[PDB]
């Protein structure tokens, strides 16, 4: 965000780019983060959706405006053009409820009910997914899970929302899932997770 | 199968 002067500020298009930056929360140390920018929210173009290396959840961050971000560098690395291994499975998987198997410590089975929401932008071979017992936005290469037998297959945008916790968290509806139009992405203030709910 | 991380 450069003040190309006075009332104007210009901004590089970083959708699809690898980025790295520092992160400082309160009186902690700066931590180092490296991620792939997936999208820029239409109803709030300073808000980006980001997949960070080593974190399964997708995060929503105002990368240019959030004071907690420092030394924001967009990298020259280009995400490799991948073709999806089984396109038919990939396409038919969208919008479907799924049983996604996860291991806990020393191999006890933990099966999570979920819903595949979409093919991820930018990172072609990855899928947007959320879970009944954890309604935030996750990202995984599900065709790997499927081939290993670990995956079994079975507009309000712009509006604000409020959610009761003896508290109230307010948030905004930022995206409608194309495969299932009654399912939306929600970004709450002071939470960088993307929440996923059916708002029927 | 995958392992679950934490928030
Ligand atoms: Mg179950």
């Amino acid at each position: 965000s450069s003040h190309h002067h006075h009332h104007h500020g210009s901004r590089r298009n970083i959708v699809g780019c690898r980025i790295q930056h520092g992160w400082k929360e309160g009186n902690g140390p700066v931590t180092q983060w490296k991620g792939t920018v997936l999208d820029q929210v239409p109803v709030n173009p300073s808000l980006y959706l980001i997949k960070y290396d080593g974190f399964d959840c997708v995060y929503g961050l105002e990368l240019n405006k959030d004071e907690r971000v420092s030394a924001l560098e967009v990298l020259p690395d280009r995400v490799a053009t991948s073709r999806i291994s089984d396109a038919h499975l990939a396409d038919t998987m969208i919008g479907k409820a799924v049983e996604h198997m996860f291991e806990t410590e020393d191999g006890s089975k933990d099966e999570w009910r979920g819903m595949v929401l979409a093919r991820a932008p930018v990172m072609n071979t990855w899928f947007y997914i959320t879970y009944e017992k954890d309604p935030v936005l996750y990202m995984y290469q599900l065709l790997d899970d499927y081939k290993e037998g670990d995956l079994r297959i079975m507009s309000l945008v712009g509006k604000q929302v409020e959610y009761a916790k003896g508290s109230k968290r307010t948030g905004m509806v930022i995206h409608q899932v194309e495969a299932k139009p009654s399912v939306y992405f929600i970004k709450f203030d002071d939470d960088f997770h993307i929440y996923v709910y059916d708002l029927v | 199968a995958r392992t679950k991380q934490t928030a």
